[PDB]
């Protein structure tokens, strides 16, 4: 919840 | 170029990995995971999920979807995502090397940031930093820098 | 001997896990299901089926796999429409027709799946405009002999089950069927939980009949760890899933056949394998066959 809010994904093309 | 010496880390044949792998322990995977037919069947489902139309914020959704669809325990998916610096592309690479080498997490794999890799980045030692940039590249380096000046 | 090797167990483990899933998903106490689903889904006849009294995870998961397996042998274009996020609170007609390709197949099956297993959300969440639109789309497919609709309503809820029930009956000529799940006695439930952990694969194995016997007499001895576990299952909300989950862990944790039997005898407990460790998601489904 803490780490996941700040964590940014690099989605697939 | 089109070619990369990182291909050997993605190229792993899932048919050569006996299912369930010895490294795939119950504290990392849910009972559903052990009911995939093969390592390939799991991999193909992992690829299916990872390819979803997610937005950078939706890490909480992806962690849930990986739990419901592939049977990867939420805390392990979060652990993996942090070490991949959010790069969903290197997600299938993590499991193939984790299963083939029977080591969690895989140590020397480009894109898979170990604890010792992070300790090397913390120190301003150019010797350690050369070894890191030879493992992950300047791209992943600046991404890891950007990642921890926040985290 | 053969109960001290790792490569023998590696084979057994995979086979055990295979049969465990199969057993879990077979709804053995309702044998009619497979013939029912074949007769109703592999026909160019429109049908509405109400899967009533779907109170267990294994019932939903089991019915769903049976439907997928039935539709997997059709050859004429099968269109699958997930009606859940649409109905809750002519865009649908065109959305169905886009997936209708007269070139790849002349006849078509349009399978609409609506799943309302939560009895807690009794008050009708569904909006009448999205329902009357869905029923209109049906009235069209029902009048075009080229396309057959298959409407499968999975419900435990009857405030919603009664609303669709009456609405469908009124506007459409297609008569609906109610496939009611049987309610088992604690006695019967116990019989079918025991059946789930009985493996039939590789009949000519001295080790497998050694396994099945261990399970039988362990359950006939009320002071045994397995019989005590089964006693808890008499009060736990999801007995088939809890047993399935714990048994999966035991199988997968063991390294040798000897270690597996040791766990079945002495390690399988409410304390060692608590239900807190698992997600009992009601719309949960297991991976596919191949």
């Amino acid at each position: 919840f803490t780490v996941l809010r700040k964590l940014n994904l690099v989605p697939i093309k | 170029s089109d070619f990369s010496n990182e291909d050997i880390y993605d190229n792993i044949d899932p048919d050569t990995i006996s299912f369930p792998p010895k490294i795939a322990t119950t504290d990392l995977f849910l009972p559903l995971f052990f009911h995939f037919g093969s390592t390939r069947q799991f991999m193909d489902k992992l690829h299916e999920v990872i390819s979803g139309d997610y937005e950078p914020s939706q890490a909480e959704k992806l962690v849930q979807d990986l739990c419901d669809e592939t049977g990867i325990r939420k805390n392990f998916s979060t652990s993996i995502l942090t070490c991949l610096s959010g790069d969903l592309m290197v997600f299938p690479r993590y499991f193939l090397n984790m299963f083939k080498d029977n080591v969690n997490p895989p140590p020397n794999v480009p894109g898979i940031w170990t604890h010792d890799d992070d300790e090397s980045l913390k120190s301003n030692d150019q010797e350690q930093i050369r070894k890191l940039v030879k493992k992950h590249g300047t791209g992943r380096m600046e991404m890891r820098k950007r990642f921890f000046e926040k985290d | 001997k053969e109960r001290v090797d790792h490569v023998f167990y590696q084979k057994f483990k995979s086979m055990a896990l295979q049969e465990l899933g199969t057993n879990y998903l077979s709804i053995s106490y309702v044998p009619s299901l497979s013939k029912f689903l074949s007769k109703n889904l592999r026909s160019m006849k429109n049908c509405i089926v109400f899967f009533d009294k779907v109170e267990h995870i294994h019932q939903y998961a089991g019915i769903d796999r049976a439907v997928s397996e039935t539709l997997s042998l059709v050859d004429i274009n099968v269109v699958i429409i997930e009606m859940n996020d649409y109905l809750m609170k002519s865009d649908l007609m065109m959305m169905v027709m886009r997936k209708i390709n007269n070139d790849e197949s002349i006849d078509h099956i349009v399978y609409f799946k609506f799943e309302q297993l939560d009895k807690l959300s009794t008050s009708t969440i569904i909006e009448p405009s999205k329902l009357t639109e869905f029923i209109n789309v049906l009235s069209v497919l029902e009048k075009s002999n080229n396309i057959a609709f298959k409407v499968l309503i999975y419900s435990n809820n009857v405030s919603i089950s009664s609303l669709l029930s009456t609405s469908l009956k009124k506007k459409l000529n297609t008569k609906y069927t109610v496939f009611e799940m049987p309610i088992l006695t604690c006695a019967q439930e116990q019989e079918y939980l025991k059946k789930m952990i009985k493996f039939t694969f590789d009949s000519g194995s001295k080790l497998l009949q050694s396994y099945n016997s261990l399970v039988t007499c362990q359950l006939n001895n009320k002071e045994s760890n397995l019989a005590i576990f089964f006693e808890f299952l008499k009060v736990f909300p999801h007995p088939f899933t809890y047993l399935f989950n714990a048994y999966t862990e035991i199988i997968v944790q063991s390294r040798t056949f000897d270690e597996l039997l040791d766990k079945i005898r002495n390690r399988l407990t409410i304390k060692n394998y608590p239900h807190s460790a698992y997600n009992f998601k009601k719309n949960q489904r297991l991976p596919l066959k191949l």
